[PDB]
C-alpha cells in the first residue's frame, strides 16, 4: 500500500497517530509501515539529481561494478526459494522472546508519549518469524539462524528512524 | 470367458469374488493398509439388517482396496458403476439366502424372494471438486464435499406409463426403458386394429420421486484464481428431504453429462453439454463436527422411518464410547479440561473459551403446548483490543459447528441475511433462496465487525437476539420463520486499542440497549507484563519448532474427535431442570446488580443450565449458578470499574 499523510506531507509537531489518519487496529496489520518521507539536505540530493539526469541521459542505469539483475531470472530464483519450508532454531527462539518483551515493555511504559506510536503485539512478534524465515528462504537454507532475526528486527525499526531526521 | 462391451468385467467372475470377499473380511485394513479382535466384519452386519428392515447396504469401499482379492474390483466400480452395482443388487440377494439356507429359520423368504437390494459406495477418494472432472471423468464414481443453498420441489418422474383405449375396453401399460415411451400406434390389433386412437392418461401411471439440489462445493485445495461453484445435482426416491439448506456434506455418486433443449419449439440441442452428480450416497455427518439439534429436526427423524430409509441422522456411539464419557464426567477438573482442549493453540483467555463452551451446549429448549416457546442459548460479544483470539475463536467455532455463515462488516446486509428472491437462471423462473440467518436455523451464526454494520443492517438482529425468528412482509412472500441460531460477534471499541479513562459504555460504540440484549460481554483488554506474554511467546513459537505440531499432545487435553461425542451426547440427552432452590442465590445476584436489566436474569438460567449439561446433571444444584454469576461480573472486570 502506498498512503499519504492529512497533509499530503508530514507535519512535525504532530504525533504520528494523529498525522496517520489511519486507524491503528488497522495499522497492526501492517507488518511494516515505511515512514518515507523527504528531508532537503545540500548533499544527498546531489546524488539523485545525478542519476536521474544521467537515466533521463540515456536507459542505461549507473556504471557501478554491478548489473541490475534481469526480472525474469530473480523470479526464476524466487520461485525455488518459495519451495523452501524453514524451520527455528531454539537459540533464536529464545532470544526473539527476550528481544519482544524489551520491545514490548519499552514500547508500552516508556513509548506513549511525543513522537511514540502505537503498541508492540503478538502480531509483530508474528511478523518478525515470518521476516526471519523469508530471510532463510533466500539464503536457501533450511534453517534459521540467530542472524536472521537480528537483521528483520533492523527493518522493522529503521522503518521509522528516519522520523528522527 | 465372459465380457460386458467396451467393458472389463465379467459378470460370472466379480460375482464369486464379491462373494468371497463377502464371507471373508476382518478389518485386514487394519492389519495392511498402514500403520494403525473383530471378526466376520460384514456378516454381523448383514444379519443386523434383515430383521430390522433397512434393505440398505451402506459400503466402506476402502474395504476392497487394502483386501487381498479384491483391488481387482475397486478400480471397477469405480470407474463402472451403473453396471458394477448392478451386479451387487444380484449378488447380495443371493448372499442373503445363503444365510437363510444355512440356518433352521423361520419364513424370511416369503419376502426376501421379491424384495431389493442395493448398494451405497461412499469411502472413496478426494477430487478438486468440478474442475478436475475432465471428460474422461464421465459416468465414474465421484464425491463431493460442501453445501447447500436450495433444494427444489419434489419432481415427478415416469417409471410405468399408462394408456387407455378410446374403444373396445381395453387399456395398455408400457415400462420405461432409458428414457423413451415407445406408444403404440396399433391398438393391440388382436383385440381390433384402428389405426391411432388411444389415449395416454397420466393419473394411472406409476411415477419415481425426483428432486434436484444446488450445491456450493468447497474442495480441500483449490487452485489460485478459483471462485465458488453452484453445482446442480439431482437425487432420486430414499433420498428426497436427506439434505437441505445449510447441512455440510460429504456426497457420493456419478458425475454425468447431459444435453440442453435450445428453446420449447424444436428439439435442436446444444452440443455444449451441461454436467451434474446423480447421487448415490451422503454422508450427513462427521466426527469432526457435532451433530444437529435433536429437538429442532424432530420432524425428520420420525420422517426417516416414515420413508424406510437409514441414511443416518445422528452420530452412532457404542457403550464402550458412552462407558468412557461417563467414566470422564467424574473427575472434578471438566470444567476446565474442556475449556483448554476446546483451542489447544490458544493461550490462556479460559474465561472466553468456558463461556463459548456454554454457548456450545446450548441449555435448554421448551415450549408451552401451543402458546410459547424459550430456548437454551447465549448470545456473545468480543470486545478490547486488536491482536487477539477474537478472529480465531470464530474459525473454531464455524469448523466444529455443522451450521452457520461467517458474515462479516459492510459486506453483508438484510436481503442477505434474511431471504431474498431471485431468478434461477437454469431455469428462468422466480424462485426463494434462504438468507445467512436462515441457513443458520441451528448451531452459531458468526459476526465480525460488528460495529462496522450500518445502522440499517442492526436492526434485524435487534429482533433475533432473543426471539430467536424474522418476520416478512414483501412482495411474493408473507410469513414467520424460523431462525434458531445463536449469534456471537466480535467488536472493537471507539478510536482504537482501549482507553480506560472513558466508560465501556461509551468506550464500545454500541447502542446500551442492544449491548444489554447480549447475553455475555467480553472485555479482552491486553494489561501488557513480562511473565505473560513471554509464556504466550514461547508457546507461539512452539508451533514453528516443528513444522507440523504434532507435539501439541504436550499439556494434556481431550482429542476433538471425543470432545465432539461427548457434547453431541450431553446436549442431546438431558434437560436439566432448574430447581426452585436454586432461586435464593439466583434472585440476589440479579438484584444485586440492580442496585442491567431481565436480560442477565434471563441469560443467566440459560447459562447455569448449560453448566448442567456439562456434568450431565438432570437438575440444576446451588452451587453452578455461583460459577455462572462470577463468570459475567469478571467478564467484563465488574470489580475495577
Ligand atoms: N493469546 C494468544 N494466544 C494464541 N494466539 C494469539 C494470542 N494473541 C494473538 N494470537 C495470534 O494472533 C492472531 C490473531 O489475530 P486477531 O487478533 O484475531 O485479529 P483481531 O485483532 O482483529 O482480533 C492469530 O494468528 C493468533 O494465533
Ligand atoms: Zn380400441
Amino acid at each position: 500500500a502506498a498512503a499519504n499523510p492529512l497533509y499530503g506531507r508530514y507535519n512535525p509537531r504532530l504525533s504520528p497517530l494523529d498525522n496517520i489518519n489511519l486507524p491503528a487496529a488497522l495499522l497492526s496489520r501492517f507488518d511494516i509501515l515505511f515512514l518515507m518521507l523527504d528531508i532537503p539536505s545540500r548533499d544527498d540530493d546531489e546524488k539523485l539529481a545525478e542519476h536521474v539526469t544521467y537515466v533521463h541521459m540515456h536507459n542505461k542505469q549507473p556504471d557501478l561494478d554491478f548489473t541490475p539483475v534481469e526480472p525474469s531470472k530473480m523470479r526464476e530464483y524466487i520461485a525455488y526459494a518459495k519451495t523452501k519450508r524453514p524451520v527455528m532454531s531454539e537459540a533464536v527462539n529464545d532470544y526473539v522472546v527476550q528481544a519482544y518483551i524489551r520491545l514490548r515493555q519499552d514500547s508500552k511504559r516508556e513509548m506513549d508519549s511525543k513522537f511514540s506510536f502505537g503498541q508492540a503485539t503478538p502480531r509483530t512478534l508474528l511478523g518478525i518469524i515470518r521476516l526471519s524465515q523469508a530471510l532463510a528462504k533466500l539464503r536457501l537454507a533450511d534453517m534459521v539462524d540467530i542472524d536472521d532475526v537480528e537483521e528483520a528486527l533492523r527493518l522493522v525499526r529503521v522503518s521509522k528512524e528516519s522520523l528522527y531526521q | 470367458l465372459r465380457i460386458i462391451w467396451g467393458t472389463n468385467v465379467s459378470i460370472q467372475e466379480c460375482t464369486t469374488n464379491f462373494r468371497n470377499f463377502l464371507m471373508s473380511f476382518k478389518y485386514k485394513f487394519r492389519k495392511i493398509l498402514d500403520e494403525r479382535d473383530e471378526e466376520l466384519y460384514y456378516i454381523k452386519q448383514l444379519n443386523e439388517m434383515r430383521e430390522l428392515g433397512t434393505s440398505n447396504l451402506n459400503l466402506d469401499a476402502r474395504n476392497l482396496l487394502a483386501y487381498k482379492q479384491t483391488e481387482d474390483l475397486y478400480h471397477q466400480l469405480l470407474n463402472y458403476p451403473q453396471e458394477v452395482i448392478s451386479i451387487m443388487d444380484q449378488t447380495i440377494k443371493d448372499c442373503m439366502v445363503s444365510l437363510i439356507v444355512d440356518n433352521n429359520l423361520d419364513y424370511d423368504l416369503d419376502e426376501i424372494e421379491t424384495k431389493f437390494y442395493k448398494v451405497r459406495p461412499y469411502n472413496v477418494g478426494s477430487c478438486k471438486g468440478m474442475r478436475e472432472l475432465n471428460p474422461n471423468d464421465i459416468d465414474k464414481l465421484i464425491n463431493l464435499k460442501g453445501l447447500v443453498l436450495r433444494s427444489t420441489p419434489v419432481i415427478p418422474d415416469m417409471k410405468v406409463a399408462f394408456f387407455k383405449c378410446n374403444v373396445c375396453d381395453h387399456t395398455m401399460a408400457v415400462e420405461i426403458d432409458r428414457g423413451v415411451i415407445q406408444e403404440p400406434a396399433r391398438c393391440e390389433r388382436i383385440d381390433c386394429n384402428e389405426p391411432n386412437s388411444m389415449s395416454l392418461i397420466h393419473n394411472r401411471c406409476s411415477f419415481a420421486d425426483k428432486q434436484v439440489i444446488k450445491l456450493q462445493e468447497t474442495p480441500d485445495f483449490v487452485p489460485d484464481g478459483q471462485t465458488p461453484h453452484s453445482i446442480s445435482l439431482c437425487v432420486y426416491d430414499e433420498l428426497v428431504d436427506s439434505c437441505r439448506a445449510g447441512d455440510r456434506i460429504e456426497v457420493t455418486g456419478t458425475f454425468r453429462s447431459i444435453p440442453i433443449r435450445a428453446n420449447s419449439r424444436q428439439r435442436v440441442l446444444k452440443s455444449l453439454y451441461k454436467t451434474y452428480v446423480d447421487v448415490v450416497h451422503v454422508k450427513k455427518v462427521s466426527d469432526k463436527r457435532l451433530d444437529v439439534d435433536t429437538s429442532t429436526i424432530e420432524q425428520e427423524l420420525m420422517q426417516n422411518k416414515v420413508d424406510h430409509n437409514e441414511v443416518e441422522e445422528v452420530r452412532q456411539i457404542t457403550d464402550q464410547d458412552l462407558a468412557k464419557i461417563r467414566e470422564v464426567a467424574a473427575r472434578e477438573d471438566l470444567y476446565s479440561l474442556l475449556a483448554r482442549s476446546i483451542a489447544p493453540s490458544i493461550y490462556e483467555l479460559e474465561d472466553v473459551k468456558k463461556g463459548i463452551l456454554l454457548q456450545l451446549f446450548g441449555g435448554t429448549n421448551k415450549t408451552f403446548t401451543k402458546g410459547g416457546r424459550y430456548r437454551g442459548d447465549i448470545n456473545i460479544l468480543l470486545c478490547g483490543d486488536p491482536s487477539t483470539s477474537k478472529s480465531q475463536i470464530l474459525q473454531y467455532v464455524h469448523k466444529i459447528t455443522p451450521r452457520g455463515v461467517y458474515t462479516s462488516g459492510k459486506g453483508s446486509s438484510a436481503v442477505g441475511l434474511t431471504a431474498y428472491i431471485t431468478r434461477d437462471v437454469d431455469t428462468k423462473q422466480l424462485v426463494l433462496e434462504s438468507g445467512a440467518l436462515v441457513l443458520s436455523d441451528g448451531g452459531v451464526c458468526c459476526i465480525d465487525e460488528f460495529d462496522k454494520m450500518s445502522d440499517s443492517t442492526r436492526s434485524v438482529l435487534h429482533e433475533v437476539m432473543e426471539q430467536q425468528t424474522i418476520s416478512i412482509a414483501k412482495a411474493g412472500i408473507i410469513t414467520t420463520l424460523n431462525a434458531r441460531s445463536s449469534i456471537l460477534a466480535s467488536a472493537n471499541p471507539i478510536g482504537s486499542r482501549y482507553n480506560p479513562n472513558l466508560p465501556v459504555t461509551e468506550n464500545i460504540d454500541l447502542p446500551p440497549p442492544l449491548l444489554s440484549r447480549f447475553d455475555l460481554v467480553y472485555l479482552v483488554l491486553d494489561k501488557v507484563d513480562e511473565k505473560n506474554d513471554r509464556e504466550l511467546a514461547k508457546h507461539l513459537t512452539n508451533l514453528y519448532l516443528e513444522d507440523k505440531p504434532e507435539h501439541i499432545s504436550q499439556d494434556d487435553v481431550l482429542p476433538v474427535e471425543f470432545l465432539t461425542m461427548y457434547i453431541s451426547y450431553a446436549k442431546e440427552h438431558i434437560h436439566p431442570i432448574i430447581t426452585e432452590a436454586a432461586k435464593t442465590e439466583l434472585v440476589r445476584a440479579y438484584v444485586g446488580m440492580r442496585k442491567a436489566t431481565t436480560r442477565q436474569l434471563e441469560s443467566m438460567i440459560r447459562l447455569a443450565e448449560a453448566h448442567a449439561k456439562m456434568k450431565l446433571k438432570n437438575v440444576v444444584e446451588l452451587e453452578d449458578v455461583q460459577e455462572a454469576v462470577r463468570l459475567i461480573r469478571s467478564a467484563i472486570k465488574d470489580y475495577a470499574t
